[PDB]
């Protein structure tokens, strides 16, 4: 998260962090047992790391639980990045104030709506730089149209743009996968976009309220 | 010769540890991968690098 906040240890409960002997993407709790995440952080021996704050060391709040299932959404597309969406079931559930799940959204979000977005990623645009503790960020979700015209034929109806024309604030590489929450529901999934924090290109997130029937209905039988 | 190219992060926002040969340095080295869109010069393990580039 570049131009963001420290949120303050377990303020984003439902935040969880990837783990392959070192973390490499965000994602969230969305029930005792299920995370999601995007598809691109698809990897083979994940750890999913709950009620963590700073990454590096062991607090005492944490729950490492291995994952037990990964499954990609079955449109994914690996060049457009269209579905860039996928469930991690946990081998065993945790125990969830410090851990808890984040509620599905019941309907889309509109342009200018605020919202949260938070990780581990890096925090410079012009550099390298990964935090210990959770970074936050508060952005807005942006028209389609602008979200068009700067990425030009690469928008499909399931990404949103979100952020600042401006630059400076952006969510960025090791981000992938954590949540966009507005209203106290999970709206996206943090994806791509080109660079970080550059003036008129705002990230991309993977748009959730397309998927809450794929979820649900994924998640209840596996 | 794509062992001769730069490493490319791609547009995707993952941290993942990949390794690319540098040829300046006559060894592969590690860099971060995004997550999509991957060049050649990128591999899993030091091995599979300098198997495929090593001496180019
Ligand atoms: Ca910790």
């Amino acid at each position: 998260i570049v131009g963001g906040y420290t949120c303050g240890a377990n303020t984003v409960p439902y935040q969880v962090s990837l783990n392959s002997g070192y973390h490499f993407c965000g994602g969230s709790l969305i029930n005792s047992q299920w995370v999601v995440s995007a598809a691109h952080c698809y990897k083979s021996g994940i750890q999913v790391r709950l009620g963590e704050d700073n990454i590096n060391v062991v607090e005492g709040n944490e729950q490492f639980i291995s994952a037990s299932k990964s499954i990609v959404h079955p449109s994914y597309n690996s060049n457009t990045l269209n579905n860039d969406i996928m469930l991690i079931k946990l081998k065993s559930a945790a125990s969830l104030s410090r851990v808890a799940s984040i509620s599905l959204p019941t309907s889309c979000a509109s342009a200018g709506t605020q919202c949260l977005i938070s990780g581990w990623g890096n925090t410079k645009s012009s550099g390298t730089s990964y935090p210990d503790v959770l970074k936050c960020l508060k952005a807005p979700i942006l028209s389609d149209s602008s979200c068009k015209s700067a990425y030009p034929g690469q928008i499909t109806s399931n990404m949103f743009c979100a952020g600042y024309l401006e630059g400076g604030k952006d969510s960025c590489q090791g981000d992938s996968g954590g949540p966009v929450v507005c209203s106290g529901k999970l709206q996206g999934i943090v994806s791509w976009g080109s660079g970080c924090a550059q003036k008129n290109k705002p990230g991309v997130y993977t748009k959730v309220c397309n998927y809450v029937s794929w979820i649900k209905q994924t998640i209840a039988s596996n | 010769d794509f062992c001769l190219e730069p490493p490319y992060t791609g547009p995707c926002q993952a941290r993942i540890i990949r390794y690319f040969y540098n040829a300046k340095a006559g060894l592969c080295q590690t860099f971060v991968y995004g997550g999509c869109r991957a060049k050649r010069n990128n591999f899993k393990s030091a091995e599979d690098c300098l198997r495929t580039c090593g001496g180019a």
